[PDB]
């Protein structure tokens, strides 16, 4: 079941680019 | 239900997705 | 399932939003 | 059978996304290619 | 649910969300770009009207003045 770990940590990965690049652009 | 080639095509792409973008 | 709607609904819009720039 | 029918706009949905992405970066590398030339 | 699981519906909502806003600001952005898309329209048609009539207010008069002398 690679499907449950790889791709939620996959998801959360972008996520957590998304809001870098959200708050790096607050500070901008 | 995860064999269906689109459901394993989708996968696929969100991990694709994730490596590029890092 | 209250929590697959709204991921299937935020899924669609992403869609969409992509399918407008593609003709855009 | 249902299940899917509820989820299948959300993995068509995904698929187009990738579909797109995998597009995007394609013709970005074509792009780099064209800079590189010059 | 898993507390992962949790924060990868979370996660997809909050991509959602966050180019929901982006469309509204690119939205409210392109109203000004159009204000100033009009007013150059406005400004093109004055302004070579402009140039029309001043070049000929200047030179008109005496251009006519010595026609008439013809």
């Amino acid at each position: 079941a690679p499907e449950v770990r790889c791709c939620v940590d996959a998801v959360n990965f972008v996520a957590e680019s998304t809001r870098d690049q959200e708050a790096t652009g607050e500070e901008v | 239900l995860i064999k269906h080639p689109e459901v394993k095509s989708a996968i696929e792409g969100i991990k694709y997705i994730a490596e590029t973008m890092k | 399932l209250p929590e697959l709607r709204e991921v299937v609904s935020s899924i669609s819009y992403i869609a969409r939003q992509l399918q407008e720039q593609e003709d855009h | 059978q249902e299940l899917f029918n509820e989820l299948k706009p959300a993995v068509d949905g995904a698929n187009f996304i990738v579909n797109h992405m995998r597009d995007q970066n394609n013709y970005n590398e074509e792009k780099d290619s064209w800079n590189r030339v010059a | 649910k898993h507390p992962e699981v949790k924060s990868a519906i979370e996660g997809i909502k909050y991509i959602a969300e966050t180019m929901k806003s982006d469309q509204e600001s690119n939205n409210a952005a392109a109203e000004w770009k159009y204000v100033a898309m009009v007013m150059d329209h406005i400004l093109l048609g004055v302004f070579m009207l402009v140039c029309i009539i001043g070049t000929l207010a200047v030179f008109a008069g005496r251009l006519i003045e010595l026609n008439q002398q013809g």
